[PDB]
C-alpha cells in the first residue's frame, strides 16, 4: 500500500508516457484477497491436527521467500529482496529513478525506468500468485 | 480410498471404450484445415476446444490471452533464384508455397555450397570455403535454428534445405514444408514491453542470416549447375553436387513482415481431492501451418481423449486424484513454443513447487514399432514401471525389452515442447514416441492429412491406445499414489558419469596442477543425501507435515541442476545435463576437448571459469539434496 | 548492360525464364501423350491426331514468351527439359485426367507471375499475361473439363466403345 | 565503511580515510585505531574458490579498486 501510494503521487509521470497499470493493481487485489482468504482460512484452523496446520503455517512461512526477485543474478547482485535489499531491480531504487525524471539530467535512463517496472510488476505478480496459492484462490 | 490396480482396470476398460480417430479426422475437415496463427479459422478452433473441454463438466476452463508479434509473410513472396554473372542474369528455380518462420527478410547472394545436415562436424568435413557464402544443407538429426547457428559460426549468408528421397519417402517432388529457427525458444521479437518506439532486441535470438525451404525438384534443378562429387559417406541419391561453377551463384530473397496477433492457450483445470495446489502438466501443441493429423490431428486429439477419460472417471466411477490435473490446448507452437515460453516467462521459478511433470503428447504418435524415450531422470524409474505391463499393438510382446534403455536416450532438441520445461522454467518433462527409423514423412507439409495417416498405420486407434496408456498410468501414478515414483538415484549415475569423464582426463586436469577434493567432498555429500534421504524413507509414514514435504524435496532436484550462476535475459537455457550455455557440461566438455592440442579457439580462463561454476553448482545442488543443516 | 531496358526488375526475368521452362515441359509431354497412342496395342488414331496438336500450341507459348522477353530486353537462361511422369497412362480417360492436371499446373504458375508483376508496377507485363495467356487456358481447362465428363458418363475406362465413339465423334 | 569507499570510488576518487570524531564518538582515547571492513555486501570476496595455483580475479563481486 505505500508502494502504491508512492506511486498515485507519481502517476502523472506515467500517464505522460502513455501507459495503463492495470496488471498491478491486479497483482494488489490478488495479495489483498489472500490475505483476506488464508484469514478466513484460519478461521477454520484446528489447534492439535497434523494434516492442514501445519501446511498452513508453511505457506505462511514462505511469504519472505517469495519476494525475491527472480530477474536478476545472485552473482551479479546477491541483494534479491525487494523490500529492504538493495540493487536497481529494488522498489527503491524504481523511486529513484523515478526522482530522476523530473530534470533533464542524463542520469534519467527511459528504458531502463520502463525493465524496472515491468519487472516490479511482474514480481509483484509471482508474489500474489505465490500467496494465495491454488488457482482456486485467484 | 480404493485399491491400485482396480483402477488400473478401470484406466484399461476406458481406454478401449473411447473411439480416437474421430477427432482426428475432425479436426482436418474442411472448415478447420487452415489453423495457423492469428486467423480465423484458428480461433474458431480455439473456440472448439473451449466447446469439447465444456461438453464434459469440468472444474474450471479459461484463456490464456497474450498480444505476441510472429512473422507473416507479405504480399511479396519468397525467391530463390540461380544468377549467373557472365551474362549478368537470373533464373527463377522455386517460389516455396511453405517458409521458415523468423528469417531475416533481406536478400543475399552467394557461391553455393552443400552440406550433410548442418552441423559443425560436416562442416569441418568440407573442402570449400564457407564464409560469406550460402550452404544448402538436409533437414535431419537437428533443428533448423542449429542449422543456422552453425552458418553464423563461419560467415555464411544463406541456408536452403532440401527433402531428399532416401530419408523421407515422399513421391512428391514438389512439397514444401514448413520451419522455425529460434536460437533459443520463444519470440526472438521480444523487447517486450508495450507501447511506438522501436528498440533492438539482441538477447532474444535473432537469425541475422536469411534461411528457407525448398522442395526436391527445385533441389535437382539447382544441383543441375553444381558440380564435385557429393561422398558416400552422406548417404545421398545419385542427384547430389558439391559446389556451384565458377561464375554461377544462388539469391534469396526472404519476404516476412510483422503481425500483431493475439494467442488463446486455452487451460483447463480439474480439482482432486485432498492436495489442492500441486499438478501434473498435460500439455498439447494445437496449431499448424497445414492440415495438420499428426502435428495437431495427434496433441489436441490425446488431450481431448484424456480429457474425456479423467472426466469419467471423476464423474462417474470415483476415482480419487490425489492432486489436481490440468489440460494445456497450445498456441504458437510451430514458431518454438512462442505461448509456452511466454506463459512461462510469467512462471519462471513460482511454478515448480507445485507442477512437477510435463507430459509430452506432442509426437507421440508417428509409427508404429519403436517406442523410443527422451526425458528428465526423475520420471526414468517410473517409465520403467510403465513399460512392464503396457502391450506392445502389433507385436503383442512387452515394451521393456531392453534393459540399456536409459544410457542411450538421445537427447531433446530445441523443436520439442518438452524441453523448454526440462532446461529453462526446471519443470521434470516426459517425451515418449512410437516411431521408426525413418522419421515422421509429413511433419510441416500440406499433406500431413488423415488419409495417409490412417492408411499407413491401420492400428491408429491401437497406437493412440498405447500412447494414451502410458499417459494415463503416468498420470494415475504421479496422482493416487501415497509416495512419487521418482528416481533420485539415476543422478548419482549422472554425477558419476560427470566424473567419469573427468577421470578418464586427469592427466589433463594434473598438468594444471589441481587437488579437485572439493569436487569429490561435493559428490560425497550428494551420495551421503541419497543415502541418508533412503533412510528416512526407510521411516517415512505412507498416508499421513513431513509426507508433503519430503514428496516436495524429491520434486525439487531437477531445479537445483539449473545454473543459478547466470542472468536468464542473457542465456534461457541453464540446466546443466540437457541445456546450452558456457555454463553448462557439454561446453566443458567440448572446451576440453579442445585442450587435447594447441589451438587458438581453447580459451583457457573461461575454462577455468567453467570449471569453477561447475564444481560451485555441484557443491550447491549436492548441499541442497541434503535439505536441514544437520544431515551432512 | 541493355539499351532498351526499362521499369524491369530482374525477378521479373526470374519468373519469365521459369514459365519458359515450364512450356517447353508442356510440350515433350504432349509429345509423349501423343506418340504414346500411335503405339498398336492402343491404336486410337484421333487421339494421337488431337494430341499431336496442343503441343504446338504450347510450343507457340514458349516461342512467344521468349519473344516478349527479348523485347524487354533481358536475357534467356534456360535449364534442361525433364521427362514426363508417367508413360503408360493405361487408359484414354486417364491420359485426359493427367491433361488436366498438367493444365491446371500451367494455369498456377501464370497466376503467380501475374502477382509478381503486380507486386512490381510492371503494367506491361500484366497485360501481357491478361491478353494472352488466362482466357486460353480457362477455355483449355473447360474443354478438357468437358472431355472428362463425357469420358466418365460414357462407362469408360470399363467398355473401350466409348471410347471409340468419343475417338471417332467428339474429337473428329 | 564499504559504502563510503564504494560511494568515494563512484566519484573516481583515489583514497578513504576513516577516522572518529569526538561528538558523535565521545573517546578519551584520542590515539585510538578501530578496525572495520570493505565488502559492498558478504560473503567471502576473495573467491576463487574451486579446488586447487593460478591467480585469477574476483571479477564477479564489485571489489574496491582504491585502498581504504
Amino acid at each position: 500500500l505505500s508502494f502504491v501510494r508512492d506511486l498515485n503521487q507519481y502517476r502523472a509521470d506515467i500517464k505522460e508516457m502513455g501507459l495503463s497499470l492495470q496488471w498491478l493493481y491486479s497483482a494488489r487485489g490478488d495479495f489483498f484477497r489472500a490475505t483476506s482468504r488464508l484469514t478466513t482460512d484460519f478461521g477454520n484452523a484446528e489447534k492439535t491436527d497434523r494434516f492442514v496446520m501445519k501446511k498452513l503455517n508453511d505457506r505462511v512461512m514462505r511469504v519472505e521467500y517469495h519476494f525475491l526477485s527472480p530477474y536478476v543474478s545472485p552473482k551479479e547482485s546477491p541483494f534479491r529482496h525487494v523490500f529492504w535489499g538493495s540493487g536497481s531491480h529494488t522498489l527503491p531504487a524504481l523511486l529513484e529513478n523515478l526522482k530522476l525524471r523530473k530534470q533533464n539530467n542524463g542520469a534519467f535512463n527511459e528504458t531502463l525506468f520502463r525493465n524496472q517496472l515491468a519487472l516490479a510488476t511482474w514480481t509483484i505478480q509471482g508474489a500474489a500468485n505465490a500467496l494465495s496459492g491454488d488457482v482456486w484462490d485467484i | 480410498r480404493l485399491y491400485w490396480d482396480d483402477l488400473k482396470r478401470k484406466l484399461s476398460e476406458k481406454l478401449d471404450s473411447t473411439d480416437f480417430t474421430s477427432t482426428i479426422k475432425l479436426l482436418n475437415e474442411n472448415s478447420y484445415v487452415p489453423r495457423e496463427a492469428g486467423s480465423q479459422k484458428d480461433e474458431n478452433l480455439a473456440l472448439y476446444v473451449e466447446n469439447q473441454f465444456r461438453e464434459f463438466k469440468l472444474s474450471k476452463v479459461w484463456r490464456d490471452q497474450h498480444f505476441v508479434k510472429i512473422q507473416v509473410k507479405d504480399s511479396a513472396q519468397n525467391s530463390v533464384i540461380i544468377v549467373d554473372k557472365n551474362g549478368r542474369l537470373v533464373y527463377l528455380v522455386e517460389n516455396p508455397g511453405g517458409y521458415v518462420a523468423y528469417s531475416k527478410a533481406a536478400t543475399v547472394t552467394g557461391k553455393l555450397v552443400h552440406a550433410n545436415f548442418g552441423t559443425k562436424k560436416d562442416f569441418e568435413d568440407l573442402y570449400t570455403p564457407v564464409n560469406g557464402s550460402i550452404v544448402i544443407v538436409r533437414a535431419g538429426k537437428i533443428t533448423f535454428a542449429e542449422k543456422v547457428a552453425n552458418a553464423e559460426s563461419l560467415n555464411a549468408i544463406g541456408v536452403l534445405i532440401y527433402m531428399d528421397q532416401t530419408k523421407f519417402p515422399i513421391v512428391n517432388a514438389e512439397l514444401s514444408f514448413f520451419g522455425h529457427a529460434h536460437l533459443g525458444t520463444g519470440d526472438p521479437y521480444t523487447p517486450g514491453f508495450p507501447s511506438t518506439q522501436f528498440p533492438p532486441s539482441r538477447s532474444s535470438g535473432l537469425p541475422n542470416i536469411p534461411v528457407q525451404t525448398i522442395s526436391r525438384a527445385a533441389a535437382e534443378k539447382l544441383f543441375g549447375n553444381m558440380e564435385g562429387d557429393c561422398p558416400s559417406d552422406w548417404k545421398t541419391d545419385s542427384t547430389c553436387r558439391m559446389v556451384t561453377s565458377e561464375s554461377k551463384n544462388v539469391k534469396l530473397t526472404v519476404s516476412n513482415v510483422l503481425k500483431e496477433i493475439k494467442i488463446l492457450n486455452i487451460f483447463g483445470v480439474i480439482k482432486g481431492f485432498v492436495e489442492p495446489d500441486h499438478y501434473v502438466v498435460v500439455g498439447a501443441q494445437r496449431d499448424a501451418w497445414g492440415p495438420g493429423a499428426a502435428k495437431s490431428g495427434v496433441g489436441t486429439a490425446l488431450l481431448l481423449k484424456l480429457a474425456q477419460m479423467f472426466s469419467d472417471m471423476v464423474l462417474k466411477d470415483g476415482f480419487q486424484p490425489s492432486r489436481s490435473i490440468i489440460f494445456a490446448s497450445w498456441s504458437a507452437g510451430d514458431f518454438g513454443s512462442v505461448g509456452a515460453t511466454e506463459w512461462l516467462e510469467g512462471y519462471l521459478s513460482s511454478l515448480h513447487l507445485k507442477a512437477f511433470t510435463y507430459i509430452n503428447l506432442d509426437k507421440a504418435v508417428l509409427g508404429t514399432s519403436n517406442f523410443k524415450v527422451s526425458a528428465s531422470p526423475l520420471l526414468y524409474t517410473l517409465i520403467e514401471k510403465t513399460m512392464q505391463n503396457v502391450k506392445h499393438p502389433v507385436t503383442g510382446q512387452f515394451l521393456y525389452q531392453d534393459s540399456n534403455w536409459a544410457s542411450k536416450v538421445e537427447k531433446l532438441t530445441l523443436d520439442n515442447a518438452a524441453f523448454p520445461f526440462l532446461a529453462y522454467s526446471g519443470i521434470p518433462a516426459v517425451s515418449f514416441c512410437f516411431c521408426e527409423d525413418t522419421d515422421y514423412p509429413y511433419l510441416g507439409t500440406t499433406m500431413d492429412t488423415y488419409k495417409e495417416l490412417i492408411e499407413r498405420i491401420p492400428e491408429l486407434n491401437k497406437v493412440a491406445r498405447a500412447a494414451a496408456e502410458v499417459a494415463g498410468q503416468f498420470v494415475i501414478k504421479l496422482t493416487h499414489d501415497v509416495e512419487l515414483n521418482l528416481d533420485y538415484e539415476r543422478y548419482n549415475s549422472q554425477l558419476l558419469s560427470f566424473v567419469r569423464d573427468l577421470n578418464q582426463y586427469r592427466a589433463d586436469i594434473k598438468e594444471m596442477g589441481l587437488s579437485l577434493q572439493w569436487l569429490y567432498s561435493a559428490r560425497g555429500d550428494f551420495f551421503r543425501a541419497t543415502s541418508r534421504l533412503t533412510t528416512d524413507f526407510g521411516n517415512a509414514e505412507k498416508t499421513d507435515f513431513v509426507m508433503k514435504k519430503l514428496n516436495d524435496r524429491v520434486m525439487r532436484v531437477e531445479y537445483h541442476f539449473l545454473s543459478p550462476y547466470v542472468s536468464p535475459k542473457e542465456s534461457p537455457f541453464r540446466h546443466v545435463f540437457w541445456g546450452s550455455g558456457s555454463h553448462t557440461l557439454p561446453a566443458l566438455l567440448e572446451n576440453l576437448k579442445l585442450r587435447k592440442q594447441n589451438n587458438g579457439a581453447f580459451n583457457e580462463t573461461l575454462f577455468r571459469n567453467q570449471l569453477a561454476l561447475a564444481t560451485w553448482t555441484i557443491q550447491g545442488a549436492a548441499n541442497a539434496l541434503s535439505g536441514d543443516v544437520w544431515d551432512i | 548492360t541493355s539499351q532498351v531496358r526499362q521499369n524491369y526488375h530482374q525477378d521479373s526475368e526470374a519468373a519469365i525464364n521459369r514459365q519458359i521452362n515450364l512450356e517447353l515441359y508442356a510440350s515433350y509431354v504432349y509429345l509423349s501423350m501423343s506418340y504414346y497412342f500411335d503405339r498398336d496395342d492402343v491404336a486410337l488414331k484421333n487421339f494421337a491426331k488431337y494430341f499431336l496438336h496442343q503441343s504446338h500450341e504450347e510450343r507457340e507459348h514458349a516461342e512467344k514468351l521468349m519473344k516478349l522477353q527479348n523485347q524487354r530486353g533481358g536475357r534467356i537462361f534456360l535449364q534442361d527439359i525433364k521427362k514426363p511422369d508417367c508413360d503408360d497412362w493405361e487408359s484414354g480417360l486417364n491420359a485426359m485426367e493427367c491433361a488436366l492436371h498438367l493444365e491446371k499446373n500451367v494455369n498456377q504458375s501464370l497466376l503467380e507471375l501475374h502477382k509478381l508483376a503486380t507486386d512490381k508496377n510492371d503494367p506491361h507485363l500484366c497485360d501481357f499475361i491478361e491478353t494472352h495467356y488466362l482466357n486460353e487456358q480457362v477455355k483449355a481447362i473447360k474443354e478438357l473439363g468437358d472431355h472428362v465428363t463425357n469420358l466418365r458418363k460414357m462407362g469408360a475406362p470399363e467398355s473401350g466403345l466409348a471410347e471409340y465413339l468419343f475417338d471417332k465423334h467428339t474429337l473428329g
